[PDB]
């Protein structure tokens, strides 16, 4: 839903307010998005590289 | 701590640091300045 970005999904234990859309820890570093669909709170891994 | 950035584990490990330390204390215990 217009917000972006490359990783791995899988699913998170976090609780969410009714009315948030997504998560972030620090520096713009988005961690945690719910899809409307389901109303379920995701989350977000980068993809491994070294 | 993944973001563009990698950081790397240390060579030598907390339990080799403590058995070299052991190790010259009871050296220093027994036999004192003739051991260096
Ligand atoms: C999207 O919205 C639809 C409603 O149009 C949801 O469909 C309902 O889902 C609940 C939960 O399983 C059911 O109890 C209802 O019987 C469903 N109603 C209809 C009309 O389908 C749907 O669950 C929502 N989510 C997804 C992923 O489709």
């Amino acid at each position: 839903n217009g917000l972006t970005g490359t990783g791995v999904l899988t699913e998170s234990n976090k609780k969410f307010l009714p009315f948030q859309q997504f998560g972030r820890d620090i520096a713009d570093t988005t961690d945690a998005v719910r899809d409307p669909q389901t109303l379920e709170i995701l989350d977000i891994t980068p993809c491994s590289f070294g | 701590k993944f973001n563009g950035l990698t950081v790397l584990p240390p060579l030598l490990t907390d339990e080799m640091i403590a058995q070299y330390t052991s190790a010259l204390l009871a050296g220093t215990i027994t036999s004192g300045w003739t051991f260096g």
